[PDB]
């Protein structure tokens, strides 16, 4: 039930947030909304056991 | 009233302070999922109307000033210092703005 973003173009400024969920360019190739190669979805959720 | 924020309509957060003529209105919409909500009276009020909005770490800080205009043609050479009015912590990017007709 908690996710954390570990994906992003640019470093958070002081108090401000980010709940946008768009798949991150990690390579050249567009993922146009669909995860894949070099295209990574930016909220991980976590495994607390 | 001006809208800030880094897109237009959505996919990001933006921001809206909308204001009429009779009640001087200063709703803040975090709509684009609501998370902040405030309003209060002083906003607004041959004149000539100063404003300065600033975000630092994520503060909106809004100074106003009016002063009399004669000869309204380009801009007048004196002093006239802003006092501050509105301090809001939205918390958001404002990446871009767009005056509302
Ligand atoms: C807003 O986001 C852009 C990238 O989308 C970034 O360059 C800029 O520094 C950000 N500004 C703030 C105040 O976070």
């Amino acid at each position: 039930n908690y996710l954390y973003r570990l994906f992003r173009k640019s470093k958070l400024k002081p108090f401000e947030r980010d709940i946008s969920t768009e798949i991150y360019q990690a390579g050249n190739r567009p993922c146009n909304g669909v995860a894949g190669p070099n295209c990574y979805s930016p909220l991980q959720s976590y495994g607390f056991r | 009233g001006w809208i800030f924020g880094t897109t237009l309509d959505s996919k990001t957060q933006s921001l809206l302070i909308v204001n009429n003529a009779t009640n001087v209105v200063i709703k803040v919409c975090e709509f684009q999922n609501c998370t902040f909500e405030y309003v209060s009276q002083p906003f607004l009020m041959k004149n000539l109307r100063e404003f300065v909005f600033k975000n630092i770490d994520g503060y909106f800080k809004i100074y106003s000033k009016h002063t009399p205009i004669n000869l309204e043609r380009d801009l007048p050479q004196g002093f006239s210092a802003l006092e501050p009015l509105v301090d809001l912590p939205i918390g958001i990017n404002i990446t871009r703005f767009q005056t509302l007709l």
